[PDB]
């Protein structure tokens, strides 16, 4: 059993958010929303569906219907970005939602810029081969980074950093896929995939140059 | 209002064991069900075990079958954790979570959640860097210029320092955080942006220092 939430969902201050969470005859089970702020522990603001624990601010509510819970937040203050987590029971298992990371819009959208890097030839002389994916100047700083062999997923050998503020308020991050040299050579190509606020920018490098 | 307090965490080398503890105040501990749930640093939330105040009802997440086991001493007002054959998945902040719902309606969530304890599998060592030179191209950043770097890899612990050029090169360059990967060792990248017309005729060196492992590399970055 799973519950599906947007990654991100970003909004300017005082408007309304509404973050989202679709699960199978979720309408048949208990939501609860959970929010937690960086270095912080969770802390529930919707449990029952509906029912906000008492000093949680009466801007946040929530809904179950349609079998998808909504935790909405009406005149959304800088105070409210955090990431949000649904919950509910699948007969005694326990299951979360992937989160959502609210951004309030301090300053306008930027789009990332991408560089792909192929494996050097002096590293696959060492019997290794590393890509480098490095993603710089967007914001809000939520971004999702997916690797292809060819045209087709990667299961092993990722390692992606948090996003980073950098100096001008915009974020970066890194992305790092590890292979061995004969997988390298024995695929046409590799590429990062960047998604940030719905748009993709894809690198494609090759062992070929 | 009332609280979870853990204990117990720490450094733990994969195949190793490690016991956690979570001690209650303020609400009577034998009345509830109790959890466990962990976070991988930058990841979500992950459910680990649940067990009812009379230990009689126990279940745990599939990751986790077989090599842990959840108790409690209502006495002591304690929920422990027993972990064993560890491995660096298993890296992650562990919270101890109360569940004052209604079992019967299968009402639940969790309320409070504890500050949470990090357990880092790792048998990770000082190590020195290996530094790649990242060969310019002009495809991402130009208008006139290429982008060239350095991949700092697998060095423990932090920090690294990084310039080009011994510090006379500094406009354009970009040193990325270091990413702590599942080997438990980092790795990182510095980039600078450079005029492609100097590409022939000015050298580049990434000047990278690792004095935990007391390694410097000065790695040439020349064009394909």
């Amino acid at each position: 059993y799973e519950l599906t939430q947007p990654p991100s969902v970003s909004v300017s201050p005082g408007q309304t958010a509404s973050i989202t969470c679709s699960g199978d005859k979720l309408g048949d089970k208990y939501a609860c929303w959970y929010q937690q702020k960086p270095g912080q522990s969770p802390v529930v603001v919707i449990y029952q569906d509906t029912k906000r624990p008492s000093g949680i601010p009466e801007r946040f509510s929530g809904s179950n219907s349609g079998n998808t819970a909504t935790l909405t937040i009406s005149g959304t203050q800088a105070m409210d970005e955090a990431d949000y987590y649904c919950q509910a029971w699948d007969s005694s298992t326990v299951v979360f939602g992937g989160g959502t990371k609210l951004t309030v819009l301090g300053q306008p959208k930027a789009a990332p810029s991408v560089t792909l890097f192929p494996p050097s030839s002096e590293e696959l002389q060492a019997n290794k081969a590393t890509l480098v994916c490095l993603i710089s100047d967007f914001y809000p700083g939520a971004v999702t980074v997916a690797w292809k062999a060819d045209s087709s997923p990667v299961k092993a050998g990722v390692e992606t950093t948090t996003p980073s503020k950098q100096s001008n308020n915009k974020y970066a991050a890194s992305s790092y896929l590890s292979l061995t040299p004969e997988q390298w050579k024995s695929h046409r190509s590799y590429s990062c995939q960047v998604t940030h606020e719905g748009s993709t920018v894809e690198k494609t490098v090759a062992p070929t140059e | 209002e009332v609280q979870l307090q853990e204990s117990g965490g720490g450094l733990v080398k994969p195949g190793g064991s490690l016991r956690l503890s979570c001690a209650a105040s303020g609400f009577t501990f034998s009345s509830y069900s109790m959890n466990w749930v962990r976070q991988a640093p930058g990841k979500g939330l992950e459910w680990v075990s649940s067990i009812t105040s009379s230990s009689s009802y126990i279940y745990y997440a599939d990751s986790v079958k077989g090599r842990f086991t959840i108790s409690r001493d209502n006495a002591k007002n304690s929920l422990y954790l027993q972990m064993n054959s560890l491995r660096a998945e298993d890296t992650a902040v562990y919270y101890c979570a109360r569940d004052p719902g209604i079992a019967a309606a299968d009402n639940h969530w969790f309320d409070p959640w504890g500050q949470g304890t990090l357990v880092t599998v790792s048998s990770a060592s000082t190590k020195g860097p290996s530094v790649f030179p990242l060969a310019p191209s002009s495809s991402s950043k130009s208008g006139g210029t290429a982008a060239l770097g350095c991949l700092v890899k697998d060095y423990f612990p932090e920090p690294v320092t990084v310039s080009w050029n011994s510090g006379a090169l500094t406009s354009g360059v970009h040193t990325f955080p270091a990413v702590l990967q599942s080997s438990g060792l980092y790795s990182l990248s510095s980039v600078v942006t450079v005029p492609s017309s100097s590409l022939g005729t000015q050298t580049y060196i990434c000047n990278v220092n690792h004095k935990p492992s007391n390694t410097k590399v000065d790695k040439r970055v020349e064009p394909k």
